[PDB]
């Protein structure tokens, strides 16, 4: 009866609105193209979008939102599913970002 | 025609000048991308 | 430096593509960290290694900023008391000029480790000082 | 120029460009200073440090004496950038960059 996320691994590198992600071993490992959420604070994260695995292990990221707050060392949770936003008519005169958010 | 066949050798030393870079700039990637692994030889045998 | 007969001819083998208690995707620290498992699981005695690394790490806080470039294993004598499939492997990396990844092939030795004796660790973070209370 | 100390061998040249691989105990290079390869035990070629690299290799611009330079030969370090002679001592005078008439 706990949210139990998915660890994953955590961020190695950051360059701009690009990241990297080193496995802690042992893992379940996360999926290509699938969205990640980065555990800037024990309560607040920073979505990215997984491009690439490598045969090392690391993973490339893109970061979609709160990039600033990003840090070397953070904590990677793995959602394990693609990208979904809201949908419908109770969307419609609104202003939006490509993940849903108004 | 003094002036177009400026344009024209200009454009023709730019046009190569682009690809070449363009080739050696995906020749550093893979490159770069690229590393030798760990080297698995007798270092005590030295 | 005159490594031991069983570690040579371990060095020498594909050990690399031998069974593991874990299918951990290859690296540069995976395969020192594979080597010493394998070296060890011929002994059947993995805490050797697991002290070896408390060595190391505390040997380290004493050394000078940026010692696994200038490093010596063979002349420093902190590590002159270490046992020999740990010695060849930082010997190992001193060639390969890979001894700043210490840290994380230990990371992975203990991980096989655990898999082998059965295991499961569980992180517990904590805040700096909040480390009193662990009971829930 | 005034040598200090040995900072390393030559390693590898191309052309005007040249690397070092460091001496036993990696003293150190400061950035963009002079160094001398002792091309010769008595000759000393002037080198320009652009690069201090994490391993510790150092990129040297070389100056003069580039055919002379060979991988192997020592090189020691001057600690300082680069000063040449100025003032009325020289009009009139032809001189290369190094200050050397």
């Amino acid at each position: 009866f706990f949210k139990t996320t998915e660890m994953i691994g955590y961020v190695h590198s950051i360059d701009g609105t690009i990241a990297t992600l080193i496995p802690a071993p042992g893992n379940p490992g996360v999926a290509y193209n699938t969205i990640i959420q980065i555990q800037v604070s024990p309560t607040t994260f920073a979505a990215g979008l997984v491009f690439n695995l490598e045969k090392d292990g690391r993973i490339g990221i893109i970061l979609m939102d709160n990039i600033t707050e990003v840090q070397s060392g953070q904590k990677v949770m793995a959602t394990g599913q693609l990208l979904h936003i809201p949908v419908g008519a109770g969307v419609l005169g609104k202003v939006v970002n490509p993940l849903g958010h108004e | 025609q003094q002036r177009t066949s400026s344009l024209y050798n200009k454009t023709r030393q730019f046009g190569i000048t682009a690809a070449l870079i363009e080739i050696l700039s995906a020749m550093s990637s893979l490159e770069g991308n690229a590393m030798k692994g760990v080297r698995r030889n007798k270092f005590w045998e030295g | 430096y005159t490594p031991p007969e069983g570690l040579k001819k371990l060095y020498a083998s594909d050990f690399e593509n031998s069974k593991y208690p874990l299918n951990i995707v290859p690296s540069d620290s995976v395969l020192f960290a594979k080597f010493l498992y394998k070296a060890a699981e011929e002994k059947g005695n993995f805490d050797n290694i697991l002290s070896d690394f408390q060595k190391i790490a505390a040997a380290a806080s004493k050394l000078p900023i940026f010692w696994e470039r200038t490093a010596v294993v063979e002349k420093i004598p902190e590590f002159k008391q270490l046992s020999e499939p740990t010695f060849f492997t930082l010997v190992w990396m001193q060639n390969n000029g890979m001894l700043e990844l210490i840290q994380e092939v230990a990371e992975v030795y203990e991980t096989f480790v655990n898999a082998k004796q059965k295991k499961a660790v569980a992180k517990i973070f904590v805040a700096p000082g909040g480390e009193k209370n662990v009971e829930e």
